[PDB]
């Protein structure tokens, strides 16, 4: 069926919105698919016309061969512009625009276009007809019928075709005769139509008219009956709505919910959508499940919830009334399909799995807000536990399925992410994914070898950088210093709390109503994008400070302090015990805060697409000498720096031209100042631990100003250089915090240390504990330096460590923790059973214990390597892979070449409706299906097979040249291995990334995936037959998404509120942990196949289970737009993974603290800690720490909106659900 | 008016048959 010119025709329909299918079937009348068409009429081309339309309206402004030829993509997507002219013309009626544009319009037309208009099919002229008949099913209009009235279809009962026409008097033969199958179906039109508001991207004033007049800007998303005219009576309707809703909370569901969700047998899938509920007035306190009640709290610690950021007990009241409506939904879903099973098979009892933990989360809940008598606590006597993950007991109990139970009665349920049953089998039995990590060495054993003897130098450089906890030395005097350790855990804590103030931050900066409200203009990571480079420039240019949101202003002050402290404390590394410590920061009198450059590694690429090497290095050192030119403190400065180096009293401007270039080289000619995590991902030889890139970057110019390039197009360096403080300000404070540790404890450099220890591995090469000392040494200070590696799982570990040790002292915090982490649990255990049973590939293949094919295996094997590929060649910066995607439309290109008039890329930008509404699912499956199109390339190029996508017509999609696409053959023929079996693997992994070609290829992939995968508003099983392993798993999802858009409720709830932002947060969140979850299957098959042939059943069973198939959604969920990292949120210090008188003498000495976090209140929602604050601080977490960490880091994967989880739940309920077996 | 003229054909077929069938048991 397809044709090679699929992918322009979704686009020309996307743009000039106008039915695919009826361009398609033009096309397939007019001229059969060809671009040049000989007609003895004369008209040639791919929509068969010369007539006068071609200049017509199209041309007159470009060189245009016009009549003699025309672009393909031109031609199309004028006819396109045509049809949707003639279509909205013609109101909604497809079919007289067909016949006006096949009749023409004027001369043979209007007589018959008016004779269409009155009925009257017979003055129409026969080929008219004939042409309207063939685009019937294509075409809907209001005339169908009729013309109808002036086979294919699947036989209802019998024989096909003649026995129901000729016979089958009774109904069914009517009902066959009376069919009419359409094939026009598109969600877009029918199911969720784009309203005025939603696509509506706002102009400044009416976005600082909303910020100013709007309450809650939330409330602008719903559009309730007729949608208002001016947005005045937008703003209006939502105060008003608002203060209805504020009002109704008192008594509302939250209200009615306090008491028993599930002891009431509370049902949530017969309830309206409950659009306005926030949870607010939600204590669940069920009266019953409260035996004992003590109204005061037994400490200080305890009483309420320990969170640290504002307005926590109440986005925790929210996570908590959406977790109880959607396990209780859930556990209702699982009965009736239990019983919906038993209609068909009596004997076969089920497992709810979800009623168990609901039941145990309302007792706690109870019980905390009650504050006493957890009633889900269970009976331990006789209970022997043994079994410990982290040093935390617990009992399997063989009533539940996993779901173990703790010391103190307390019961985790499996799924539930920190019980450490799950986590420990999750370890044994983890794909391809299991890695080195951290597992080498710790703190406390590396202090227990080195400090142990046996040197005077290898024992002195312990007592510098490691401290001993318990020694039988236990020195008087051994060091009144930090030490490297202590440093290192100090930074981390002080790292880790302004982390979560920046994620507070963070979050309400970027729910205000530039990026919440009106159409989406941009995706979730790119918003995130957007406000931190905001925030970058404005530190860098403080006039830009005026044009921040009272919000980013807050989060421009967090980063600025951050990196000022972090400045400071790198220039004054003495403020610790060293005194012969001294300025690790690179230079110095540069007095401004030092936000770090690093540099895109694909902006680079770009800019050595044209202008290869020197081009790109003049531009640099170009605009780093219009700094200098042009302000007055960048020549000082510049200038001062001159002087000292060359020895000279005066400056020529040949000098810092040289300086400019050669600081200019670094950038263009290497890539150590670009992202380049895969080189730091290599750990061995001590190589990389010298030369910190973060602070080699820094130059005394300013990358503000742009130089004009040869071409007249702008560059400046700011181009260059990767914000978003995401994968930047993590790996800044890794590196600058091991620097910090090794100055501060030894007075040594990174560098000093190295040779150091090289030195003394030189010297006891011959004794084996010697070099094992030694390796513990270096161990050590890959450590300091974040060489390291925690990996994932630290978080939930961590997480379980922290919990028991709440549970020991913090009781209400403890029983917060337990139950949001029960709902994530249940969270990502109703989404596997839910998509295990609706997504085919997932149940059938990947869900199953059973092992796959052996091209099935090939198909993941290439599934993988494409995400793999993707992972290295992706631009890391949102706001490239945006303007790639957007710039390569009609619209911006004609605009650049032919318009007088500037535009801009996203103001001419097609876009789909799957990116305007629905966006973020639309993100996760662009990047899904875009590795699965890598992988499906790769696989076909080295087996020798031609694919699909290597035709010119979907080249033409996007910028691939012909040559571009054999360059791309050759690329992927020279870097990539094909295996003995279906693995594949890379050459150099670095190098084929460093190839300009990567790009072509990545870009190929994208726009590919695009337009074949995702652009189309329909999805077919001939659609999924077509792609691999993850190409048929992500056609599958976008089907999911379709059905669950065509559900009763998730219709009835368009049509009520529109409100296209809650589906999008919805199906956006499924289609995370559905994703997750098939990344895992697929690992885990492979790695079946990995082992011999006894061993895969039992791996298969142990391994593809809901349970660590919940675990592995829950760990490796993407949360694309999420501020900062889920890890750095709540993770471990990288070396800490693990009798009185030491007791007295700890007392003793906090007896006596004074520091002003003492002294003072704690700061409502920023810390803002200067050096002195990180001094002072303690290495050790506290438990408000911990506490704010895990709710933030859960505020991913918990929603804090109760109507996300109803949504949720109801697509669930609609899809089904698997119910376990037996047991 | 597709429905309509299907089961206006439809019911004068099996008209015509009851009739006949009418007819012949008299």
């Amino acid at each position: 069926v397809p044709s090679d010119y699929d992918g322009l025709f979704q686009k020309a329909a996307d743009a000039n919105g106008v039915s695919y299918d009826l361009l398609r079937k033009v096309a397939w009348t007019e001229s059969r698919f060809v671009p040049t068409a000989k007609s003895k009429t004369g008209p040639l081309g791919m929509m068969q016309f010369t007539k006068a339309t071609a200049k017509a309206l199209g041309l007159r402004v470009t060189d245009g061969p016009d009549d003699d030829r025309l672009n393909p993509e031109l031609a199309i997507n004028a006819a396109a512009k045509q049809l949707a002219g003639l279509v909205g013309k013609f109101d909604g009626d497809e079919l007289k625009a067909a016949l006006a544009y096949n009749q023409g319009e004027g001369r043979l037309g209007n007589p018959q276009l008016e004779a269409y208009s009155k009925g009257d099919f017979a003055s129409i002229s026969e080929e008219g007809r004939n042409y309207m008949r063939n685009l019937l099913d294509v075409a809907k209009s209001p005339m169908a019928g009729q013309l109808e009235t002036f086979n294919s279809r699947s036989t209802f009962f019998g024989f096909k075709n003649a026995a129901e026409a000729e016979l089958s008097n009774s109904v069914a033969g009517m009902a066959f005769r009376a069919g009419r199958l359409d094939n026009g179906f598109d969600v877009f039109k029918d199911t969720i139509t784009p309203t005025r508001w939603n696509s509506h991207i706002w102009t400044p004033e009416e976005l600082e008219k909303i910020r100013t007049e709007v309450k809650n800007p939330a409330y602008i998303n719903v559009v309730t009956g007729g949608s208002p005219e001016n947005l005045d009576d937008l703003i209006k309707l939502a105060n008003e709505n608002f203060e209805n809703d504020s009002r109704a909370a008192e008594a509302g569901l939250g209200a009615k919910l306090s008491a028993g969700i599930i002891g009431a047998g509370v049902d949530p899938l017969s309830y309206v959508p409950m659009v306005g509920v926030t949870g607010k007035g939600f204590k669940l306190i069920n009266k019953a499940l409260v035996v004992g009640a003590e109204s005061a709290a037994l400490n200080v610690a305890s009483e309420g919830l320990r969170t640290s950021v504002a307005g926590g007990d109440a986005d925790y009241a929210g996570a908590a009334l959406g977790g109880f409506v959607f396990g209780a939904g859930m556990s209702a879903i699982s009965d009736a399909v239990a019983a919906g099973l038993k209609r068909s098979k009596p004997e076969a009892e089920f497992d709810n799995e979800f009623i168990g933990p609901m039941m145990r989360l309302e007792a706690r809940e109870t019980a905390r807000n009650a504050n006493s008598a957890d009633l889900s606590r269970m009976n331990t006597e006789n209970m022997k536990f043994e079994g410990e993950h982290n040093g935390v007991p617990y009992e399997d109990l063989p009533t539940e399925r996993g779901a173990v139970v703790l010391h103190d009665g307390s019961v985790l349920s499996a799924s539930n992410p920190i019980n450490p049953k799950t986590l420990k089998e999750f370890s044994e039995v983890d794909p391809e994914k299991a890695a080195r990590g951290i597992k080498l060495a710790g703190f406390t054993e590396i202090g227990l070898k080195t400090l142990g003897s046996d040197d005077a130098d290898i024992r002195r450089v312990a007592i510098d950088l490691v401290r001993s906890p318990t020694g039988m030395q236990s020195g008087a005097s051994g060091k009144f210093g930090a030490t490297a350790s202590d440093i290192h855990e100090r930074l981390h804590g002080t790292d880790q709390r302004t982390y979560n103030d920046l994620y507070k931050a963070m979050s309400d900066a970027m729910k205000d109503p530039e990026f919440s409200t009106g159409g989406a203009k941009m995706s979730r990571e790119e918003t995130r994008y957007t406000i931190y480079r905001r925030a970058a420039l404005a530190i860098e240019r403080p006039e830009l400070q005026k044009a921040l949101t009272p919000s980013e202003r807050i989060v421009m002050d967090i980063i600025k302090r951050h990196f000022d402290t972090k400045r400071e404390l790198m220039e004054n590394p003495a403020i610790f015990g060293n005194t012969k410590a001294v300025s690790i920061f690179p230079e110095s009198r540069h007095k401004g805060t030092y936000v770090p450059h690093v540099y895109d590694r694909h902006a680079k690429a770009l800019m050595i697409q044209r202008y290869g090497a020197e081009g790109l290095q003049e531009g640099i050192a170009r605009s780093w000498m219009n700094s200098y030119v042009s302000r007055p403190e960048v020549k000082a400065r510049v200038d001062e720096m001159l002087k000292e180096l060359h020895g000279v009293k005066e400056v020529t401007p040949e000098m810092v031209e040289k300086y400019a270039m050669d600081k200019a080289y670094g950038i263009s000619h290497s890539d150590q100042f670009t992202n380049s995590s895969i080189i730091e991902e290599n750990i061995e030889g001590l190589v990389g631990i010298e030369n910190n890139s973060f602070l080699e970057a820094r130059n005394l110019f300013d990358s503000d100003l742009s130089i004009t390039m040869p071409d007249g197009q702008q560059f400046s360096v700011n181009d260059l250089r990767d914000f978003d403080m995401f994968r930047i300000m993590p790996a800044y404070d890794r590196r600058v915090n091991g620097d910090i540790a090794i100055m501060g404890s030894t007075g040594k450099t990174t560098k000093e240390l190295k040779d150091e220890i090289l030195a003394l591995k030189a010297k006891a090469e011959g004794d084996g504990k010697k070099t094992g000392e030694v390796h513990a040494l270096m161990d050590t200070v890959k450590i300091l330096t974040g060489r390291a590696r925690r990996n994932q799982d630290t978080v939930w570990e961590t997480s379980l460590r922290a919990i028991n040790d709440l549970g020991f002292f913090a009781k209400n915090a403890y029983m917060g923790a337990q139950n949001i982490t029960e709902i994530a649990g249940m969270i990502v255990t109703g989404n596997v059973r839910a998509l295990g049973h609706g997504i085919p590939i997932l149940r059938d293949t990947l869900y199953k214990s059973k092992p796959v094919s052996a091209k099935e295996l090939k198909e993941l094997h290439a599934s993988l390597f494409g995400k793999e590929v993707d992972q290295l060649i992706r631009p890391k910066r949102a706001d490239i892979v945006q303007r790639l995607r957007e710039a390569t439309d009609t619209g911006p290109a004609v605009a650049n070449i032919v318009g007088t008039l500037k535009y801009s890329t996203q103001e001419l930008a097609a876009r789909s409706p799957w990116t305007k509404l629905l966006n973020g699912t639309t993100n996760y499956l662009l990047d899904a299906a875009r590795q699965g199109m890598l992988g499906d390339v790769i696989s076909a190029t080295l087996t020798g097979k031609t694919t699909r996508w290597e035709k010119e017509g979907f080249l033409r999609g996007a910028s691939v040249t012909p040559e571009q696409m054999a360059g791309i053959k050759s690329l992927i023929k020279e870097h990539m291995v094909r295996g003995e079996d279906g693995k594949f693997t890379v050459k150099d992994k670095q190098a084929f990334s460093m190839d300009p070609r990567a790009m072509d290829l990545w870009r190929l992939a994208d726009k590919v995936a695009d337009e074949a995968m995702l652009r189309p508003h329909k999805v077919s099983l001939q659609d999924s037959h077509a792609f691999g392993a993850l190409g048929k798993m992500v056609m599958q999802f976008k089907s999911f998404t379709i059905k669950s858009l065509n559900s009763k409720f998730l219709r009835t709830f368009y049509d009520g509120y529109k409100n296209n932002r809650a589906i999008d947060a919805a199906l956006s969140i499924i289609t995370s942990m559905g994703l997750a979850g098939g990344f895992y299957a697929m690992a885990a098959h492979v790695k079946a196949y990995a082992l011999p042939k006894e061993k895969r059943k039992e791996y298969l069973e142990r391994a593809l289970d809901p349970t660590m198939i919940a675990h592995a959604a829950l760990s490796r969920s993407s949360q694309l737009g999420a501020p900062l990292a889920m890890v750095d949120l709540v993770g471990g210090v990288l070396g800490f993974e693990s009798t009185s008188r030491e007791v007295m003498g700890a007392m003793g000495s906090n007896l006596l603290e004074q520091m002003p976090s003492a002294g003072f209140v704690a700061n409502v929602g920023a810390t803002l800690m200067n050096a002195a604050g990180v001094v002072n601080s303690p290495n050790k977490a506290t438990e408000q720490d911990f506490m704010t960490g895990l709710m933030n880091s859960t505020k991913e994967l918990v929603p804090n909106d109760p109507l996300t989880q109803q949504l949720v739940l109801k697509i669930y309920e609609a899809n089904g659900v698997n119910l376990r077996e037996r047991r | 008016e597709l429905l309509s003229k299907v089961w206006s054909e439809n019911q004068k077929k099996l008209e015509e048959k009851a009739r006949e069938k009418a007819l012949a048991d008299v």
